[PDB]
């Protein structure tokens, strides 16, 4: 219930990603209410805060992340396929344990939704 | 299995000169427990046209299988030794002489002693240093046919079909009308019928279909290359197998050049009717009944179960065609399966195949499906519309990190 009020009042509209989003969605999946996250998982992000500095990519990662596990919990694979792709496909020149065991979980999403192992972008 | 059918004597009679013995060696290949036998009365037979190292190793698989005169052989070697010294002599002559035709006629003599010898790399080589000497366009041609036939002793098909090929297209497409409807030499008959097992031989049926029904009668029967009723086999197996209703009437059926083929091979020609006709079981069963032969063929056996499965295939899209709904039992009747192995195969063909159906296995009918194409059309763009929307959030979302500059170092 703090990081739900403590979004909305920093982020500029609904559809800025701030690196909240992350630490509520890790908070709402270690404990199983998978509920408060829906109104700000169902919005598309389509900016980014810079915070002033900071931000790295780990909150990017963690957001795309734990967003398609709370999908998958819930049985919307439509959706949870589509977040470990964003997950993937971040930039990257190094090797981290969060696009790995999302590769991994994108394939087992796509053969249970699909019948076949979706083409990365 | 088993067939005394094929009259070995006659088709051994069919060719002549080395060839018999590689097609009486398929023979030894496919004989299950007729081996021994067969491999006897090809011994019996075909015991001349001067075999050495193929007498011997005829001899040890039968002894080993169920001392002779080594002096006359060693002796027969040692003369071939001195026939083609002489001959090499001969060539140098010929060379210091600078004589076009000797050295070309040397170089043939040396290319097939090597070939009753069993020589394949040094006439190979013999072959690739006298192609550099060419005059006239009529060296040309026998050159090319030199080669062609070293090759398809060989085995190298690809290059029989290219300089085939271009040996056709070299001189002006075959000299435009064909002076005065071709010459007395068949000699585009034997280019036809190369070609044909060449794209035969490389998995291309239908080329070698095209291509196999303009050889003519006139050329009577080339040793070297395939005898006629082969031609005819082959002709009419691929046609069968690749061309569809209206191509093997127009080519086959009612071409006045093939017929004559086919009289020498009356199944063949019986099959390819009753495929027309919309007679299968007859079909079929004469198709079953000469597979067993055909499996004893050099250049057609590794085709034969491709081949017949295609033809079957056929018959079947044939049979349902005019159609709507259609009872199983008749068709399983027809095709002389039992109503269970039909719908396993109308399954496996509906699934992927051209025949667009339905099976009801309450009552075994086989129905045709009619598509509709208004929500066929609905479905499709309705998904490309959601797949669209799904990839242009996608590349916000991606032009939003490349300009916030968010990479994992």
């Amino acid at each position: 219930g703090i990081l739900k009020q403590a979004i909305d009042k920093m982020q500029m509209n609904t559809n800025q990603l701030t690196s909240i989003h992350a630490d509520l969605c890790q908070l709402c999946l270690l404990a199983k209410c998978f509920k408060p996250a829906l109104p700000y998982l169902d919005v598309d992000m389509m900016d980014i805060c810079k915070e002033n500095g900071a931000y790295d990519a780990k909150h990017f990662l963690c957001y795309y992340y734990y967003g398609g596990m709370i999908y998958t919990g819930l049985k919307n694979f439509e959706r949870a396929l589509y977040f470990y792709e964003q997950a993937i496909t971040t930039p990257a020149m190094a090797v981290s344990h969060i696009m790995l065991e999302s590769y991994k979980k994108y394939i087992l999403v796509s053969l249970i939704l699909l019948g076949k192992v979706q083409q990365l972008p | 299995v088993e067939n005394p059918s094929l009259d070995l004597e006659q088709y051994a009679a069919s060719y002549s000169g080395l060839m018999r013995i590689e097609r009486l060696q398929f023979i030894a290949d496919h004989c299950p427990t007729l081996r021994v036998e067969a491999l006897k009365m090809a011994l019996s037979f075909v015991q001349r046209t001067f075999n050495v190292d193929m007498y011997e190793e005829i001899h040890r698989k039968l002894s080993e299988a169920t001392a002779l005169d080594t002096a006359w052989v060693e002796a027969t070697r040692k003369k071939a030794l001195l026939k083609l010294e002489k001959l090499d002599t001969d060539l140098k002559n010929y060379k210091g002489n600078s004589i076009k035709e000797s050295i070309r006629r040397g170089h043939d003599d040396l290319g097939d002693h090597y070939l009753d010898c069993g020589d394949l790399s040094n006439a190979l080589k013999c072959y690739s240093r006298a192609r550099d000497y060419c005059t006239s366009a009529k060296h040309v041609i026998n050159m090319c046919l030199n080669v062609i036939k070293v090759s398809v002793y060989l085995q190298n098909w690809s290059h029989v079909l290219s300089y085939v090929s271009k040996a056709e297209s070299t001189p002006e497409i075959a000299e435009q009308r064909g002076e005065r409807d071709s010459q007395t030499q068949a000699i585009l008959t034997k280019l036809k019928c190369a070609a044909g097992l060449a794209e035969l031989a490389a998995r291309k049926y239908k080329q070698a279909a095209k291509c196999l029904l303009l050889a003519s009668f006139d050329h009577c029967d080339f040793p070297e290359l395939l005898s006629p009723s082969n031609v005819a086999i082959y002709g009419g197996l691929c046609a069968l197998a690749t061309f569809d209703r209206q191509e093997l009437q127009r080519n086959v059926i009612s071409s006045s050049s093939f017929k004559l083929f086919l009289e020498l091979e009356p199944q063949v020609r019986d099959i390819i009717f009753k495929f027309y006709e919309s007679k299968y079981a007859s079909c079929l069963k004469m198709l079953d009944e000469m597979k067993d032969n055909l499996l004893l063929d050099m250049y057609l056996a590794p085709h034969v179960r491709t081949l017949y499965t295609q033809i079957r295939n056929r018959a079947l899209i044939q049979y349902f065609s005019p159609y709507v709904s259609a009872d199983m039992h008749r068709m399983a009747a027809a095709f002389n399966t039992t109503v269970a192995a039909l719908e396993d195969e109308l399954t496996q063909l509906i699934l992927e195949g051209l025949i667009s159906a339905r099976v009801d296995s309450h009552s075994k009918i086989l129905y045709a499906r009619d598509v509709d194409q208004r929500s066929t059309t609905f479905e499709k763009s309705l998904l490309m519309g959601k797949e669209f929307q799904r990839r242009a959030k996608a590349m916000m979302l991606r032009a939003a990190v490349l300009r916030n500059q968010i990479h994992v170092k």
